[PDB]
């Protein structure tokens, strides 16, 4: 239904 | 076109700068999270002398710091505790700027050492029911930018209507910042920390790891050599999943 959208997901930076 | 954080402290001037395209659109600035429906360390106190020598209170070896818990006012180091960053609002010197294709974003206003606290990502904290309500509202208004940040499974931070300048950090497939979850007063918060030395004037970005529920994904202008091309990546996920289940 929503054309666009979403949630930012915290995560720790790993190289 | 860019502004400093204090330009956001005066809603009237803010508002008129916005009409001239000199500042981003208005939002309610808040100093800390607001719930839509409500729910000590072992450091040896630093001597007066060691403090004049410039030693650090609750530095790398503090026990609360290592667990990503901030110290209270009852900390052994008292006023000198350096492990109180979120509560003291001691953010990096940062500026809000208009980017070419991403809307507004964040720029370092001086060199930022590796692992420097940037800002807390503050907003209205939503449960699943409120999340879904807002998903609909934003889809229905036809919002372009999205502010939802997963905090813990039943808690999403929504910076759309209320928050601080953190809501401007753009995504990058090769970011110079990351989220960290810090415990302050029994409560969980998220903040951005540099992942490396960030030269003065550079844009501040993180990797959203975006979980997209929309039909179409927004294209990514990060400009990274490794750019994944879309915000959210390959997969589309259900709304319930994006929301933490
Ligand atoms: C938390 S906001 C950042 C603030 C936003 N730039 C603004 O002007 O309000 C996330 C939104 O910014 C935009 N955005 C952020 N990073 C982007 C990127 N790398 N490429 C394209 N659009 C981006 C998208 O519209 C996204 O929904
Ligand atoms: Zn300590
Ligand atoms: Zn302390
Ligand atoms: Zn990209």
């Amino acid at each position: 239904a929503p054309a666009t959208g979403g949630v930012m997901k915290p995560h720790r930076y790993r190289p | 076109p860019s502004c400093v954080m204090d330009d956001f402290r005066d809603p009237q001037r803010w508002k008129e700068c916005a009409k001239q395209g000199k500042m981003p659109c208005y939002f309610d600035l808040i100093e800390e999270n607001v719930y839509l429906t409500e729910r000590q360390c072992e450091c040896t106190p630093l001597s007066k002398d060691e403090r004049a020598q410039g030693e650090i209170a609750c530095g790398e070896d503090c026990l609360n710091r290592l667990l990503m818990i901030e110290c209270s006012s009852r900390c052994p180091n008292g006023d000198y505790c350096s492990n109180r960053r979120f509560q003291r609002k001691q953010h990096a010197d940062v500026e809000v700027i208009l980017t070419e294709k991403k809307g507004w974003g964040l720029r370092a206003a001086k060199d930022l050492p590796s692992n420097t606290f940037v800002l807390e990502y503050c907003g209205e904290v939503l449960d699943h029911k409120e999340f879904k309500a807002r998903v609909k509202e934003y889809a229905r208004n036809k919002n372009i930018h999205y502010y939802f940040m997963a905090l813990k499974n039943d808690e999403i931070i929504d910076a759309t209507q209320k928050g601080n300048c953190s809501r401007f950090m753009n995504h990058s497939c090769e970011p110079n910042c990351e989220t960290q979850k810090w415990t302050v007063n029994g409560q969980l918060r998220v903040g951005f920390f540099t992942t490396k030395l960030v030269p003065s004037g550079s844009e501040l970005t993180f990797d959203y790891q975006f979980q997209r529920y929309g039909k179409e994904a927004q294209k990514c202008f990060c400009g990274s050599a490794n750019c994944r091309g879309y915000l959210g990546g390959e997969n589309r996920v259900s709304i319930r999943a994006a929301g933490g289940k």
